[PDB]
RNA sequence: UAAAUUAUGGUCAAUUGUUAGUAUUCAUAUUAAUUUUUUUAAAUGUUUUAUCAUUUUAUAAAGGUUUAUUUUUGAAAGAUUUUUUGUAUAAAAUUUUAGGAAUAGUUAAUAAUAAUUUAUAAUUUUGAUUAGAUUGUUUUGUUAAUGCUAUUAGAUGGGUGUGGAAAAAUAAAAAAAA
């Protein structure tokens, strides 16, 4: 069940590919032009361009220039939030980018959060941060998690983060906070500069 | 090792001994062009290709096969890929190191190998261009390659010549030297045809000397 | 295996004989020891040669020779009187 | 294994992978044109949900 | 062929074969107790090979040694032949 | 060649062995050398149901109107986690929940510890790339108490079979540079209460009595009635 | 096997030649290359006397001989000192540091390393300082006898290589004489005086117990990738040997 | 080591290598059947001529009745006959020197024959394929185990010389005094 | 394209080198046709082979078949002198005088502190030797190279008289380096080739003549006829012809 | 320029057609073969593996060749191990047609030359080159026999050139890593 002997010694080992015969068989004036149309096609390119002599993939330096030419989503960003996702997006999603995101990148991202928007936004950065680039967290990311979601609203996703964080990765919960959102304290941090104890709506009690 | 201490010794106690009407020219042949095989075989300077039972008298080499190594960076299809070549020259028992880089650079025969001045050295070590092999003892056995002015910074990919693979090849740089050479345009013949080894020809690391598994 | 195999083995009294099919090849060389039955260098069949004859390969060839001393006049008596017949003598 | 391996045309039935090869593969000659750019202004616009827990908020 | 049983690991791909290359551990000490009976006839095998080459080695050596006396004897006949017809010549 | 299993006998085709030499038999490729392999496609296939309770999000779908509730956002993150995990764990991702990346820890696989195979891996660096999951990663292999001199770079460390357990004494701070362990029988001097044998070169298991008796069943020499 | 003369491709083109093996300073591989060498290099001077790899001073060679007499030398001085006209670049690289672990640990711990390069970019100096005395043994008629850093205390060790070169470019393949060392047999020697304080024993003791036998065997529960002996790989797949089956799940 | 095999015969190892022992035999009238123990490569083309090392001999496969011999009443020697002509020679050389292969019919001819032992083929179905134990095979040693020297001279008799030259011999070959 | 796919003159296999390492190691790159041109292209003669004992000192006599300044041979070389300093004028001191050409039959080192005596049996072997053999001809052309180029002399192909002068040559080297002990260059058992040297560069001029003769220059005349010649004398002579202007005196037979 | 004999040796040579003045092997016989009385398919899923891959699986008919078809041990056999030793592409001879004349990227030297070197080049009436015919030097038939008359299957250009070797695009009487 080798391909060795089927198609030229030079594609072998190739998987995903779909159709290497088409590049076998690109030589041909008909699968030559349909080539140079397809590149056209993907644009990016002024001057009629084919794949190089043997190579069954796009050569690396156009296929990061598409990229980077590509039309990306979300124009205009609204927010400080919205416009940091889309210099995360530069810095850490360009095409064959070695670098891998920060606990201190993830933490600016979180604290600009101002819409439920930016919260949800935050959140799938986060989500994608420990699933993707598989980064360890650090003390403060989940005192920073409480303060974004109830300075924006979102009580359930606080008390669903902390009823499981083990398989989000906090490996980290303060006893304060888990009592606060157990249900069992009415705070969970306390200013250290006011000395007052959050929520405002516990501060509205001890004053 | 022991074949070249045994016949430098042989050759010295035959120099020393005086008592030697010398070798009867008639008596002791040549080697032959015309043999069986339709393949031209070179030998060494004492070997025949006809059948020699007796074993003749030394004699001192006039002619060294001095066998430089260069450096080569071939085209693969999987990318380039430095390798070695090997230039042999017939150098004069006496020759200088000049001489020798006259003979090596007139006998490269190859376009990319004396694209530039080079030094030769030995295990790592310069050779002075003012003193011949006596100095040296260099034998046909010795390992000399070349240097060239810049291998030094061959690991920058700026120096490392650009496949279309990874890198981006402009109108002016199709034609340079090698690029013109090189054809990115895939013809109906494919005139410029290269050898082609897969990306896993060596596993998921490239050929090393040791093992990383 | 092996050792039960050959401690029944050396038990019976049909073993430890010769088997030429085993305990020796006859002629290992392809070329014969002698001919039978090819054809001749004129053409004949076997059955109409002989070896032998001027066909098969060459034998090759001041006083007195060693062969002259036993030599002997039959006038003189015989050294051993062996009692020859007179009709086979003739 | 034999059902899954019949169709990729195996002239040996040699547990190859050989995909046809139709006569028209890229979609430029398949007959669309340029991929469709999505409308911007008609994705950017905030999603319902999304104004009605702001809504929520705000109360 | 190689046997595969049918209670070995079932490969969830379907873009190739159904069936994985491994093997249960009883399946793996079961074709170690069969690999072991091949080893009992090759070994014996192996025996009779090397012992019949000896015996041919031998065979050759005594015929071959019969064979180039003979050879001599025939060709110095011939050549001593070939001299007394030079000296007559 | 190198490894003539029961010596050169030719008996059958099967008493040369499935490969020949442990060196690859042609000399074009080296990849065909022998090498211990682990099932990749059964590894790799990570369940696809598993993900089918909630959607996920694509990472280049950024736009605002395919954007959902943070709670399904962060379900769907919860997902993907027991996604990567249902199917084991590799030490790149046993790496990032261990201090100075695991360094100077013990990885072993399940089957590396299974009967009287005992060889493990002591974690000497790793490199990261973008992915989480992958990378590259060098230690010293250690077999029965016998350790490599020189780092290796370990095989298979993205297959999800890997076990760790962690231990607060062998952590290498980046400052530092992790030791390799020292040999048993080189290193240290020997001692059975320290350590024990478990297989030597001439050592090969007692047959156990349950597949014992489920060979003799299948060869039918045992009595068997059907139910 | 490989005994055959290339005349089914011309000798201009190199049509399936095995690629040149070169070694670069931008790379842990050359870490990976050169540290086993060190501690080898090391083991042999503290073992037996080594000539020139004891340096008073850092060596002045003029810039015409500087690439014809520096490349190959390898030495060590007692000081922290580096040489002039080179650009030093520490070693930052986890990956590029664990290669000296056994040094490090086996032989002897590891100060620093740092590789200098000069302003024409056409050698590599590599200096390894050591802090700290020698694990093993040191021979008192040995080199690094005389080197004070054994019995400040840190030492360091350079090594010149030209850049860009094959693995056979430093000349490490000549230090590999094992001299062995008397530290056992110094204790029974007539200097020191334990030779009436050991007492030898010619008959071993008489056995009344067997050994203690091995746990009980359980057979491994995952599946597995058959056997080794047909497989042709080692037994735990690191070394041994194909015919001998050990070590593995049976 | 072909774009399409030819799945009807394949083969192993490709070709031309591994000389094999077959017993080749045109498909007749089973009355008819006569088959030819031959050493052939692995691989072979329409015609079996082509790779044909040596020729071992014909075997018919019909038992026959012995008229040859005289109508004798020994029962044994009345049974049917099944006659088989094989070379000696050059199977030894073909088996030991080049390390040809065997397939299972010929090997079951010689078996009968008594060149070699019973192929792995032939079993009785009555006696079941045995297992075996490391304690018990250890035991088995202890109990029964050759000298180291004796076996040693034994495996050096079987496969090295062993038509050795003794004292007598050597005695009488040695030279006479005249030339001493 | 032009003719075959392989030429014949280029499937040269070199087994200098180790078998497998050409295949995959390395590949060896030179022009192998230079080494295998052959000794009639490359002028080459194959002179006799002198002992390393003999080789180091210097020679001091040497025999010769003294010719009249008239001999066709003489104005021969004189036009080609003519010829080569038109083309180019730097051959002229590698260039020997055209009254300096002797044809060379042997060379020898007598010591000076006991020539006296070995010269008269010398020339007296000589006489008896050459009391009977008639006047010679030989018949001159072609270019040849000794000592790697750095003698270049006028080939002497056999002809009438050649056999006789050789046979007479074997005699004298028998009768000289054999009865009594004389250093002989090459070997008693050996016959000398005799030659007539034209040009040769001396050790001293060596610094800036190169180290041997270019092909070129003798190319056009490497197979060029210098025509018949007899010689009817011999001469024993020394290395010193400054002082006279001539071939030096020390025995002579009027053959 | 002498006979034979210690007597058949050394192992089988044998011809058959009833015509038709004569000349010349030519109607009708015998053997061998074809022909009537209906004898007579070339099988469809090769296999294993580390999984979108890799490893093993090398001469069937197609194309019309008469100065012509020639080569390997690098895979395998193959063995304590490392290691080692060698090759080989080239030849020579036999070569058809009733009415018989020119042939050509061409010969040699040189060389890892020359679409553009040097030379009085090479093939052929001793039958060339194109064209027609036919798969080449162990096969039959007939006869007493130097003859006459047959024979088969398969090497038909390259063009990322994998492989030890292209023989590589349906075609088994080839058991192909338990
Ligand atoms: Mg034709």
């Amino acid at each position: 069940a080798s391909l060795r002997y089927r198609r030229p010694y030079w594609m072998m080992f190739l998987k995903g590919v779909d159709n290497w015969k088409i590049y076998t068989v690109i030589q041909q004036p008909d699968h030559q032009r349909t080539e140079m149309l397809y590149q056209a096609w993907l644009g990016g390119l002024d001057r009629p361009y084919t794949r190089p002599k043997c190579m069954a993939n796009q050569p690396l330096w156009l296929s990061k220039k598409r990229h980077m030419l590509r039309k990306e989503r979300l124009d205009g960003p609204e927010t400080p939030l919205e416009k940091y996702v889309l210099e995360w997006h530069k810095k850490f999603h360009s095409f064959q980018g070695t670098e891998r995101p920060t606990p201190d990148d993830l933490h600016t991202a979180l604290d600009l959060v101002e819409r439920p928007l930016d919260l949800s936004y935050a959140l799938q950065l986060l989500g994608q941060c420990r699933n993707l680039n598989n980064i360890r967290f650090a003390k403060e990311t989940f005192l920073v998690f409480l303060e974004a979601c109830l300075r924006v609203g979102r009580r359930d996703c606080a008390e669903y983060a902390l009823e499981h964080a083990e398989p989000l990765g906090f490996w980290f919960i303060d006893e304060d906070h888990r009592r606060y959102l157990q249900g069992e304290q009415t705070w969970y941090k306390l200013s250290p500069l006011d000395n007052l104890y959050y929520p405002v709506e516990e501060n509205a009690k001890l004053n | 090792g022991h074949y070249q201490q045994e016949a430098f010794e042989a050759r010295k106690r035959f120099e020393e001994s005086t008592t030697y009407p010398g070798p009867i020219r008639a008596a002791t042949p040549g080697d032959t062009r015309f043999y069986s095989g339709s393949l031209e075989s070179i030998l060494h300077d004492t070997d025949r290709h006809y059948w020699r039972a007796v074993t003749d008298d030394p004699r001192v080499q006039h002619l060294i096969p001095l066998r430089i190594r260069f450096k080569i960076f071939t085209w693969v299809t999987s990318g380039w890929e430095q390798r070695m070549q090997v230039v042999q020259i017939m150098a004069p028992k006496d020759s200088t190191i000049a001489q020798v880089k006259d003979l090596v650079i007139v006998e490269n025969q190859s376009p990319y190998l004396c694209v530039s001045s080079f030094h030769l050295a030995i295990d790592g070590k310069e050779l002075d261009p003012q003193k011949t092999l006596g100095e040296y003892g260099i034998t046909e056995q010795s390992q000399i390659d070349a240097i060239e002015q810049n291998d030094h910074l061959l690991h920058r990919d700026d120096e490392r010549p650009r496949d279309w693979t990874v890198d981006e090849i402009t109108a002016e740089d199709v034609k340079r030297s090698p690029y013109k050479e090189m054809e990115m345009q895939p013809l109906q013949n494919l005139a410029p045809r290269y050898e082609a080894r897969p990306k896993g020809y060596f596993g998921r690391t490239y050929y090393s000397g040791m093992k990383q598994s | 295996f092996r050792d039960v195999e050959e401690r029944r083995h050396s038990r019976d009294v049909v073993n430890e004989l010769p088997n030429p099919w085993y305990d020796y090849v006859a002629h290992a060389l392809p070329f014969p020891d002698r001919d039978a039955g090819y054809p001749d260098e004129y053409g004949d069949l076997g059955q109409w040669r002989a070896p032998g004859g001027p066909g098969s390969p060459v034998r090759g060839p001041r006083g007195y020779t060693a062969e002259w001393r036993d030599l002997r006049n039959p006038m003189r008596p015989p050294e051993f009187p062996t009692p020859w017949e007179r009709k086979y003598r003739q | 294994e034999w059902l899954y391996y019949k169709q990729f045309k195996t002239v040996d039935y040699s547990y190859r992978v050989i995909p046809e090869l139709p006569e028209k593969y890229r979609p430029h000659q398949s007959g669309i044109d340029q991929a469709p750019l999505p409308d911007y202004r008609e994705i950017n616009k905030m999603p319902q949900w999304a104004e009605c827990e702001e809504r929520r908020q705000s109360k | 062929r190689q046997i595969r049983p049918y209670y070995n690991l079932p490969s969830k791909s379907e873009h190739g074969r159904k069936m994985t290359g491994f093997l249960t551990p009883y399946r793996h000490w079961m074709w170690k107790q069969n690999e072991l009976w091949r080893n009992v006839h090759e070994a014996q095998f192996e025996h009779l090979r090397r012992v019949y080459k000896r015996q041919w080695l031998e065979s050759f050596r005594v015929n071959a040694d019969e064979y180039i006396y003979k050879y001599n004897i025939t060709k110095a006949a011939q050549l001593a032949q070939w001299e007394c017809e030079m000296k007559e010549q | 060649r190198a490894d003539p299993l029961n010596g050169g006998s030719s008996m059958t085709l099967g008493s040369k062995g499935s490969k020949l030499s442990p060196e690859p038999h042609r000399r074009r490729m080296p990849w065909t050398a022998a090498k211990e392999y682990v099932p990749g496609v059964v590894l790799n296939a990570r369940d696809k149901m598993v993900l089918d309770g909630v959607q996920l999000l694509d990472i280049e779908s950024i736009d605002r109107a395919s954007q959902l509730d943070p709670l399904e956002v962060l379900r769907a993150v919860v997902a993907t986690r027991e996604y990567n995990i249902s199917t084991g764990k590799n030490i790149f991702q046993l790496a990032s929940q261990a201090t100075y990346n695991g360094r100077g820890q013990r990885f072993y696989r399940k089957e590396w510890q299974e009967g009287t195979y005992d060889k493990y891996v002591t974690l000497s660096a790793i490199d990261f790339d973008r992915d989480g999951n992958k990378g590259t990663a060098y230690g010293y292999i250690t077999f029965h108490g016998e350790t490599t001199t020189r780092p290796v770079q370990v095989d298979f460390a993205d297959v999800p079979g890997w076990y760790m357990d962690f231990v607060e004494e062998r952590a290498v701070p980046f400052t530092g540079i992790v030791p390799p362990p020292p040999s048993i029988g080189t290193d240290v001097p020997v001692d059975p209460h320290s350590y024990r044998l478990k297989a030597y070169p001439y050592y090969d298991a007692p047959n156990p009595p349950e597949f014992v008796e489920r060979l003799l069943k299948d060869r039918g020499v045992l009595p068997d009635t059907p139910t | 096997r490989r005994f055959r003369y290339n005349t089914k491709f011309p000798a201009l083109v190199s049509y399936n030649k095995l690629p040149w093996e070169v070694v670069n300073h931008e790379t842990p591989q050359f870490h990976m290359h050169v540290a086993p060498h060190y501690e080898q290099l090391l083991t042999l001077a503290a073992s037996s006397p080594v000539p020139h790899i004891i340096g008073s001073k850092h060596i002045d060679v003029p810039r015409e001989h500087r690439l014809r007499l520096l490349p190959g030398m390898l030495y060590l001085l007692d000081g922290d000192t580096l040489p002039g006209e080179f650009t030093i670049n520490r070693v930052l690289d986890p990956t590029a540091l664990q290669y000296y672990g056994r040094l490090s640990s086996q032989i002897v711990t590891v100060e620093a390393v740092r590789m200098l390069v000069p302003d024409d970019l056409r050698l590599l100096c590599n200096c390894i300082t050591f802090k700290g005395p020698l694990h093993l043994p040191v021979a008192p008629y040995a080199s690094l006898a005389s080197l004070r850093g054994a019995s400040s205390n840190c030492f360091t060790l350079y090594h010149f290589v030209r850049p860009n070169r094959p693995p056979k470019e430093l000349q490490l393949e000549k230090y590999y004489i094992h001299a062995p060392c008397v530290a056992p047999l110094s204790e029974f020697a007539s200097n020191s005086d334990e030779r009436g304080n050991w007492r030898p024993r010619l008959q071993a003791p008489k056995r009344t117990r067997r050994a203690t036998p091995l746990p009980a065997y359980r057979p491994p529960q995952s599946y597995l990738m058959g056997l080794a002996e047909r497989l042709a790989v080692v037994p735990g797949g690191c070394f041994g040997r194909r015919s001998l089956m050990w070590g593995h799940w049976f | 080591a072909r774009a399409v095999i030819k799945r009807r015969s394949p083969q192993l190892w490709g070709a031309p290598g591994a000389p094999i022992i077959r017993m080749r035999g045109h498909h007749v009238v089973w009355k008819f059947q006569s088959y030819d123990l031959v050493v052939e490569h692995t691989h072979k083309r329409r015609n079996s001529d082509i790779r044909l090392l040596h020729y071992l001999g014909k075997h018919c496969p019909h038992p026959q009745k012995s008229l040859w011999s005289p109508d004798t009443p020994v029962a044994q020697d009345r049974h049917l006959f099944m006659l088989t002509t094989v070379d000696i020679d050059a199977f030894k050389y073909w088996f030991g020197v080049k390390r040809c292969r065997l397939s299972m019919k010929p090997w079951a001819l010689l078996a009968k024959a008594g060149l070699l032992p019973p192929s792995l083929t032939q079993n009785s179905k009555i006696m079941p394929k045995p297992l075996f134990d490391k304690e018990s095979l250890m035991r088995y040693y202890l109990a029964n185990r050759k000298d180291e020297d004796v076996m040693a001279r034994e495996k050096y008799l079987n496969y090295e010389n062993s038509m050795v030259k003794t004292e007598e011999e050597r005695a009488a070959e040695r030279p006479v005094a005249p030339y001493l | 394209e032009r003719g075959l796919y392989f030429p014949i003159n280029h499937r040269i296999v070199d087994h200098r080198i180790a078998p497998g390492v050409t295949v995959e190691e390395t590949d060896v790159q030179s022009r192998y046709r230079r080494e295998l041109r052959t000794n009639f292209a490359t002028g080459e003669t194959r002179q006799t082979i002198a002992p390393p004992w003999s080789a180091r000192e210097r020679p001091t006599h040497f025999f010769s078949l003294r010719l009249p300044s008239r001999n066709s041979v003489t104005l021969r070389v004189k036009e080609m002198h003519n010829h080569l300093l038109f083309s180019h004028q730097q051959c002229a001191p590698m260039l020997v005088s055209p009254t300096k050409l002797h044809i060379t039959l042997g060379v020898m080192t007598i010591p000076e502190n006991s020539r006296e005596e070995l010269v008269k049996n010398i020339q007296q072997s000589m006489s008896e030797t050459f009391a009977c053999v008639q006047p010679l001809q030989l018949r001159f052309r072609g270019l040849g190279t000794f000592d790697f180029g750095r003698v270049l002399f006028i080939r002497v192909v056999p002809e009438a008289d050649f056999g006789r002068l050789e046979r007479a040559v074997c005699d004298i080297r028998r009768r000289v380096g054999g009865v009594l002990g004389v250093d002989l260059k090459g070997n008693p058992h050996d016959s000398y080739v005799p030659h007539v040297t034209v040009a040769k560069i001396r050790p001293n001029q060596r610094q800036q003549l190169g180290d041997t003769i270019p092909q070129s220059l003798w190319a056009d005349y490497q197979h060029h006829d210098f025509g018949d010649v007899t010689l009817s004398t011999v001469d024993l002579c020394r290395m010193k012809g400054s002082p006279d202007g001539y071939y030096h005196t020390e025995g002579a037979v009027h053959l």
